[PDB]
């Protein structure tokens, strides 16, 4: 009675865990990724990230200037 | 990093204009209005090429 009225079967518990363990191995498997991609990306700089600004060439006359030399 | 080419002193020998500014302000816009074809060849050149040694001719 006690089992039926306030309890479940194993595996309701074991298919839950399985669920769980699932995830969080997930989890740190991207966490570690997650490390590697930052390492690489600061240090070659080719990514997305850690795009540090360079002056922009629309700002650059391309005009005679005075000067047939610049 | 490389060797600078220059002309050389012949390559820079020519019939000079010698007479002084005042004469060349008196002259000015008659000179202008004459010789113009080659000054405007010359000025073009020097601003395309944007070297000395490319326009000496
Ligand atoms: C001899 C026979 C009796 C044996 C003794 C049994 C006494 C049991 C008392 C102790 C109970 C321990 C806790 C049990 C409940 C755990 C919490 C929850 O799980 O129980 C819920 C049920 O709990 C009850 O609804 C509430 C219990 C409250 C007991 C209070 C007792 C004391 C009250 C005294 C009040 C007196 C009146 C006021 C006087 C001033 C149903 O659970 P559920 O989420 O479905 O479980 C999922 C699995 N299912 C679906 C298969 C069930």
């Amino acid at each position: 009675w006690i089992a039926r009225t306030f309890y479940d079967g194993p595996e309701k518990n074991y298919e839950k865990t399985m669920a769980i363990l699932q995830i969080e191995a997930e989890k740190a498997e991207l966490r570690l990724k997650e490390l590697e991609v930052r390492r690489l990306m600061r240090a070659r700089g080719d990514g997305p990230w850690y795009q540090y600004p360079t002056i922009d060439k629309a700002l650059i006359d391309h005009s005679p200037k005075t000067t047939p030399d610049n | 990093p490389g060797i600078v080419e220059l002309p050389t002193l012949e390559d820079l020998k020519v019939q000079e204009v010698k007479v002084s500014s005042s004469v060349l302000k008196a002259a000015a816009h008659h000179y202008g209005a004459q010789c113009d074809k080659p000054n405007k060849e010359f000025m073009l050149c020097r601003w395309e090429e944007k070297d000395p040694r490319r326009c000496l001719e």
